[PDB]
């Protein structure tokens, strides 16, 4: 019965010390508005989460 | 003179024929196995071509 | 530079909000009275400033969407901030 | 925090375990044609997959 419960994968999810963020404005979009979500994005991950 | 129309910026292919990717992950209780069946069940909604 | 026309009463779109549809026909996300976005279709072909020359559908007071329109498809209610993208 | 930037859509993910098979974590699949259905009609299906 227990063999059915837990699931199957392959390897577990490890920690690495390494994140990626995904910028990805409205499209059709110009250099301006990126710029100002990655420097939000910069302000916040470095006053707010350092 | 000059008309707006409509594509895409990003065009692949996959095997010598056009595609587009789905990324994704499953539930954070499920296996592989059943995001695999969950993909069999969406995929077979899809139109006759692809 | 001569001149060739004093348009009177002008509405001016900002280039964020005026899209086009699978057509070529631009459109622009407009919020009703009753606060619920919906689709309307726009003939803006003239770019002054960064602003395009709407001539056609835009309105005098009506409230268009510059970001998060993505977020919202059209037909669901939303809520209404002064948008900073802009300037 | 990152939906509450209302601008972008912006995804942040961490990479997987072996970082030499991918560069994210779960599935993935190419949605492809066969016939030549057109771009616009594959764009279609992609967004009824999603």
């Amino acid at each position: 019965w227990m063999f059915t419960r837990i699931p199957t994968a392959f390897l577990p999810d490890e920690d690495q010390g390494v994140l990626f963020a995904q910028v990805q404005t409205p499209p059709g979009s110009s250099a301006e508005r990126t710029q100002v979500v990655v420097d939000s994005m910069r302000e916040y991950l470095l006053e707010k989460e350092s | 003179t000059g008309k707006w129309e409509y594509g895409s910026p990003k065009l692949e292919r996959y095997n010598g024929v056009p595609a587009m990717e789905i990324l994704g992950e499953p539930a954070p209780g499920l296996s592989s196995g059943d995001a695999m069946a969950a993909v069999e069940e969406i995929v077979k909604q899809l139109p006759k071509g692809v | 530079q001569l001149q060739e026309g004093v348009k009177q009463k002008a509405i001016l779109a900002p280039q964020q909000g005026v899209t086009r549809d699978l057509k070529g026909q631009a459109t622009a996300l407009v919020v009703n009275a009753q606060n619920k976005v919906e689709l309307r279709v726009i003939k803006a072909d003239r770019v002054i400033g960064d602003k395009w020359l709407v001539t056609e559908g835009l309105n005098a007071g009506d409230k268009i969407i510059t970001e998060g329109l993505q977020f919202v498809q059209p037909g669901v209610e939303v809520k209404t901030v002064p948008a900073k993208n802009v300037a | 925090h990152f939906f509450s930037f209302k601008d972008a859509m912006v995804f942040a993910f961490a990479p997987p375990s072996v970082l030499e098979l991918g560069n994210a974590t779960g599935f993935d699949l190419f949605l492809q044609d066969q016939a030549g259905v057109g771009h616009e009609v594959l764009l279609q299906a992609r967004n009824k997959f999603l």
